[PDB]
């Protein structure tokens, strides 16, 4: 029985040793931020890959003022994903892309985001949000023949902001297109939800730079909501 | 051309399911009842167990 | 088993008036939520109108704001979309879908090149 | 000629319902009453094992009785001792999306899959010292879940591109492959005479599958929802399922029917794991209200409930000598209960 | 020596004083006593955020039973209770050090909170993992071990003293001093009474929460609110903590320094010197009621629990 | 409430009907 009692203390062993890698798995797991970035095809991704990468699944990984940043997107899959969606709980944040040119599958997009908002393993998770490709709908705008009443017929009584950011080389009517679409996007998200997760928009053009640094505030004021929420502080 | 060969399969595979001999619901109650009753003895947790063959506890 | 099956289609003069009707059975029908799909040739699906839980609820789409009317019967266990004052632009196949999880707020996958809860729909011509 | 194909579609239909009406004779509760009740046999907890960091996907037993393994999504296979609470063998995984794992017959491979739609085969003898991986078999359009052997060199894998198939190791290719779901399809599980098996499927039906011919045998319809759980009776002759709409079933091949249902009415979160007992008188199922239940088979009473959970359950196995029972769910525990 | 008027105690104060601690007690009872049910009786409740709160409600509610009681006899009657037993030896030796040693529990708790807040705030990680890290543990056996050996020269201090005052004999409990160490405890306690329980607590409590309210105060807009309400809250428990356990130590520091014993009229001074002790102790039951009261006006879910 | 002073039987007195702190 002593071969035995040895064995015993060598499996001890072995389980020790599992766990001094287990701990150190441990420490690099929770710090880094994994994201989804769902889109469409008529919408723009590879743009914004790129632009953060020039700094089945495909992956892309970066890094910005010493915080590190991983990404997936998801193209190997069929078409339906009511499956595959439920592995994405602990996913610090989701990247939703919109096209706001295109108006006829415009509807399209809105619904997905519904369904992203409204859902089980789905309900704690913030979304930002991307309506690219700015330069289009202002040209399409601007040269007419294309009414937006044609598809959202309640444009036309829309009342311009209160407040805004535009730059001086804009006109009336792009800002007041520009700021309908993400008013529409935004009351979905105001709606329902109970406190727990909310909607940071921006507005992106193919020729930008900086859409790395707004994802650090986003996530930034993503994880100071979350913990504030359990040491009882508001 | 492939949609009819689907649908010729699926309907050949629905008359082979149709075409089937089955025995009536109570021989197979009966079957189950006679496992349980055979196997019952054997099931440590069906029953409590003595605490001294557990090698759990 | 589950089954869905459509009622309704046909030749429609210009600023005509129709009920599409589908029927449903095999499954408790006061707990799903449901809706219309639509398909005009040469082009892929769309999304129509839908209807909540308890029949509280209702959602439309742009296109048609002002022209169409949708409401459900759980005591008859079917679901109706009255067209009235239509147009030439809509041509096109009409399905009948359903939401699959039972007690919830949300459907993805209701337009899909398969889905199997899909019922095989009608043709209507303007 | 499609309208003619359906015509006779419905036809055929209404054949297969008059023949399964012919079959019954009478219910299974009034023919089931003259028994004996089971009794309570309510459980408790023993020995609980610790070191995962996200939630869990699956777990399966082994053949000895004295083994196990589990699947994480940090990607870490880890296989543990349940006599002595302990671990021997930890692996990483290349891709971090693992979903359903299983231990060899033979206690001597190991199984996992995940969002690849590729298949790896870790063997546990090296002449190394070391775990290493041998083989990975590719050729699906999908994600995978399931993924169980029936020997050293047969196994039958299951994708959500709506097809599963046998591969042989020695090849690495596909001998069989069936299709013809019109869905996604989740759980499988095989025999005990090693001959025939089911597949479970979102398409609101399930079907029972051979080996050696390959086409389909039989197909069941009762549920409405997608079907997510599946096991095998200890004969061979029944096969008890559970889906989304919070509904157990019980199907009899022989009868190919429905025999019982093991519903209630404060329940309306539906099941994800099921398994079986080795009298064929328990049978276990995982909830998503963070708790378990225990039910009877030849009754329609259930005398049980295993709580401690605190998010939602995944995985559940029973013993091949019914000394205990092992549940995890999604906050990287394992629970054994006896 | 002898004064021309002997002091005195109004009858109208005793009963104002003795009608507010009536009400006072009930609620520092009830509250705290509800605000911990809660924490131990939910399984999914617990984490690091409610073993300091739980700690900080323990020692108030020792505080609170400790301190009324004997007080509000000693307002009443004019004995001692069990003078001419032993029992009452064992009170006067053992009340005070328990005294003391729940209210080093409730000042050490909360710089404690106050310095896990601000950590809370300014770092990047997802506090998470329910049930109790070992560092929160380690800290919540400290500051009780610490507490409780931070009163012992006031555990062995206090005697029965011989006396006769106009002509009567009576039993008084007080601090003589037989000993170098505890001659030198009874010739500096006010200060340090003062100094470790006002002075650490307000700077610490300050610095942290400034250096909170700087990243937290300063989309955005829908935030701004929630950061200055929270802030505001913050700030106001610093305020409340001062003027509410000012007065005491005011006193006490007025008696040792100001009152001579040449003085003649110097019993007008001792009689303006006793009123105001027993308010002092009044509004330090304030911040064993405050506290659990903030919490329903500040998170929105504890109004829940509160409600069930 | 602690004088270093006996004979002073003011600061006794007051001692005696004063709060234990």
């Amino acid at each position: 029985t002593e071969d035995q009692r040895n064995e015993e203390k060598a499996q001890r062993e072995a389980n020790k040793k599992i766990e001094k890698q287990l701990q150190k798995d441990k420490q690099v797991y929770r710090a880094t931020h994994r994201l989804l970035l769902l889109g469409a095809d008529n919408s723009g991704k590879s743009t914004i890959v790129k632009q953060m990468r020039i700094l089945g699944i495909f992956e892309t990984k970066f890094q910005v003022d010493k915080v590190n940043f991983h990404m997936f997107d998801v193209g190997g899959q069929r078409d339906e994903r009511r499956k595959w969606i439920q592995c994405f709980n602990d996913v610090t944040a989701i990247i939703f892309v919109v096209d706001s040119s295109d108006y006829n599958r415009l509807q399209e997009a809105l619904n997905l985001f519904k369904s992203i908002w409204n859902n089980r393993w789905l309900r704690t998770i913030s979304v930002i949000l991307f309506l690219n490709k700015q330069d289009l709908l202002a040209e399409k705008v601007l040269a007419g023949k294309s009414k937006i009443e044609d598809y959202f017929p309640e444009f036309a009584r829309y009342t311009t902001p209160e407040d805004a950011t535009p730059e001086p080389g804009e006109d009336p009517r792009v800002t007041r297109a520009k700021y309908f679409i993400r008013d529409e996007f935004l009351r979905i998200s105001t709606a329902s939800g109970d406190g727990r997760h909310y909607c940071y928009p921006h507005f992106t053009c193919a020729v930008d730079t900086e859409n790395a640094r707004r994802i650090f505030n986003d996530c930034k004021d993503i994880i100071l909501q979350m913990n504030l929420r359990e040491y009882n502080l508001v | 051309t492939a949609s009819i060969a689907q649908a010729r399969k699926l309907v050949e595979q629905l008359k082979m399911e149709a075409n089937i001999d089955r025995i009536k619901v109570s021989k197979a109650a009966a079957d189950l009842m006679a496992y349980c009753e055979a196997h019952a003895k054997e099931d440590p947790l069906l029953t409590p167990v003595p605490a001294s063959e557990n090698p759990f506890r | 088993q589950v089954q869905l099956q459509e009622s309704g289609g046909g030749l429609v003069q210009p600023g005509g008036s129709l009920r599409l009707s589908c029927a449903a059975s095999g499954f408790t029908f006061s707990n799903y939520k449901m809706n219309w799909v639509r398909q005009a040739p040469g082009k892929g699906l769309e999304w129509v109108s839908d209807i909540s839980q308890s029949g509280a609820s209702i959602s439309y789409t742009g296109s048609v704001k002002g022209r169409f009317t949708i409401s459900r019967d759980n005591a008859k266990n079917t679901l109706y979309l009255q067209m009235n004052s239509l147009k030439p632009e809509d041509t096109a196949v009409y399905y009948c879908a359903r939401c699959p999880a039972p007690f919830t707020r949300d459907c993805f996958d209701v337009t899909s090149t398969t889905y199997a809860y899909r019922g095989q729909g009608t043709q209507v011509t303007v | 000629e499609l309208d003619q194909l359906r015509q006779e579609a419905e036809q055929l239909k209404n054949q297969i319902r008059d023949a399964r009406k012919a079959c019954a004779d009478a219910t299974l509760s009034q023919i089931t009453n003259n028994i004996d009740p089971v009794g309570r046999i309510q459980m408790r907890t023993r020995r609980t094992l610790r070191g995962h960091l996200a939630k869990i996907y699956a777990m399966h037993w082994g053949t000895d009785s004295r083994l196990l393994v589990s699947a994480s999504q940090d990607g870490k296979l880890i296989i543990w001792d349940s006599y002595t609470t302990n671990k021997v063998h930890a692996i990483p995984l290349r891709s971090s999306w693992v979903m359903t794992c299983a231990y060899a017959p033979s206690g001597n491979y190991v199984a996992c899959g995940g969002l690849d739609n590729i298949c790896s085969i870790y063997n546990l003898k090296t002449r190394e010292g070391n775990v290493r991986v041998s083989r990975e078999l590719a050729g699906h359009t999908g994600y995978l879940s399931c993924c169980r052997f029936l020997d050293d060199n047969q196994i039958v894998t299951s994708s959500g591109d709506t097809t599963c198939a046998l591969w042989d190791i020695e090849t690495g290719q596909q001998t069989t492959t069936f299709t013809g779901h019109t869905g996604d399809v989740m759980s499988l599980s095989l025999a005990p005479d090693t001959r025939l098996f089911v597949s479970g499927a979102c398409d609101a039906s399930a079907k029972l599958w051979d080996v050696r011919e390959g086409m389909c045998r039989q197909t069941f319809t009762g549920h409405e929802s997608d079907i997510n759980a599946i096991c095998f009776f200890p004969n061979g002759n029944a096969f008890a399922t559970g889906s989304d709409d919070a509904t157990c079933r019980l199907f009899d091949l022989r009868a190919d029917q429905e025999l019982m249902t093991y519903s209630h009415d404060n329940i309306i979160c539906g099941i994800t794991s099921v398994s079986f007992s080795k009298s064929g008188r328990l049978l276990l199922a995982g909830y998503d209200d963070f708790n378990c239940n225990v039910w009877d088979a030849l009754k329609a009473d259930r005398a049980g409930v295993l709580a401690g959970h605190d998010n939602r359950v995944s995985c559940l196995g029973v013993t091949d000598d019914g000394m205990a029972v092992a549940t995890g769910s999604w906050d990287s525990f394992l629970k054994i209960w006896n | 020596n002898y004064c021309p008027q002997q002091t005195k105690i109004t009858s109208a104060f005793k009963y104002i004083n003795t009608v507010i601690s009536c009400t006072i007690f009930i609620v520092g009872m009830v509250g705290n006593a509800t605000l911990l049910r809660i924490i131990y009786q939910n399984k999914c409740m617990r984490n690091g955020p409610n073993a300091l709160i739980a700690s900080l409600a323990l020692g108030d509610l020792i505080y609170v039973v400790i301190d009324l009681p004997i007080n509000v006899f000693k307002l009443l009657a004019g004995r001692w209770p069990f003078d001419h037993n032993d029992f009452g030896v064992f009170l006067c030796k053992l009340f005070p050090f328990l005294q003391k040693s729940s209210v080093g529990i409730t000042v050490l708790n909360l710089c404690a909170l106050s310095v896990d807040r601000y950590r809370a705030v300014a770092s990047w990680s997802r506090v998470q993992g329910i049930g109790i890290p070992l560092v929160t543990a380690i800290e919540i056996v400290s500051i009780w071990i610490l507490s409780f050996i931070l009163a012992i020269p006031e555990a062995i201090g206090f005697v029965m003293v011989p006396f006769e005052y106009r002509g009567e004999q009576h039993k008084t409990c007080m601090l003589n001093a037989t000993s170098k160490f505890m001659e030198f405890y009874q010739d500096v306690k006010d200060w340090w009474l003062f100094g470790f329980y006002f002075c650490m607590p307000l700077v610490c409590t300050a610095i942290f929460y400034t250096l909170m309210t700087c990243e937290m105060l300063n989309a955005l807009s829908e935030h701004l609110k929630q950061r200055r309400e929270v802030a505001k809250t913050v700030f106001c428990l610093v305020v409340i903590f001062a003027l509410c356990w000012f007065p005491l130590h005011l006193s006490r520091i007025l008696k040792k320094t100001v009152y001579n014993e040449m003085d003649k009229n110097r019993c007008e001074l001792l009689s303006f010197l006793l009123l105001m002790d027993y308010i002092g102790i009044n509004l330090a039951t304030m911040n064993s009621c405050i506290n659990p009261i903030a919490l329903y006006f500040v998170s929105k879910k504890f109004k829940n629990c509160f409600q069930s | 409430c602690s004088c270093s002073s006996l004979m002073d039987k003011e600061c006794v007195y007051f001692c005696h009907l004063d709060i234990i702190w």
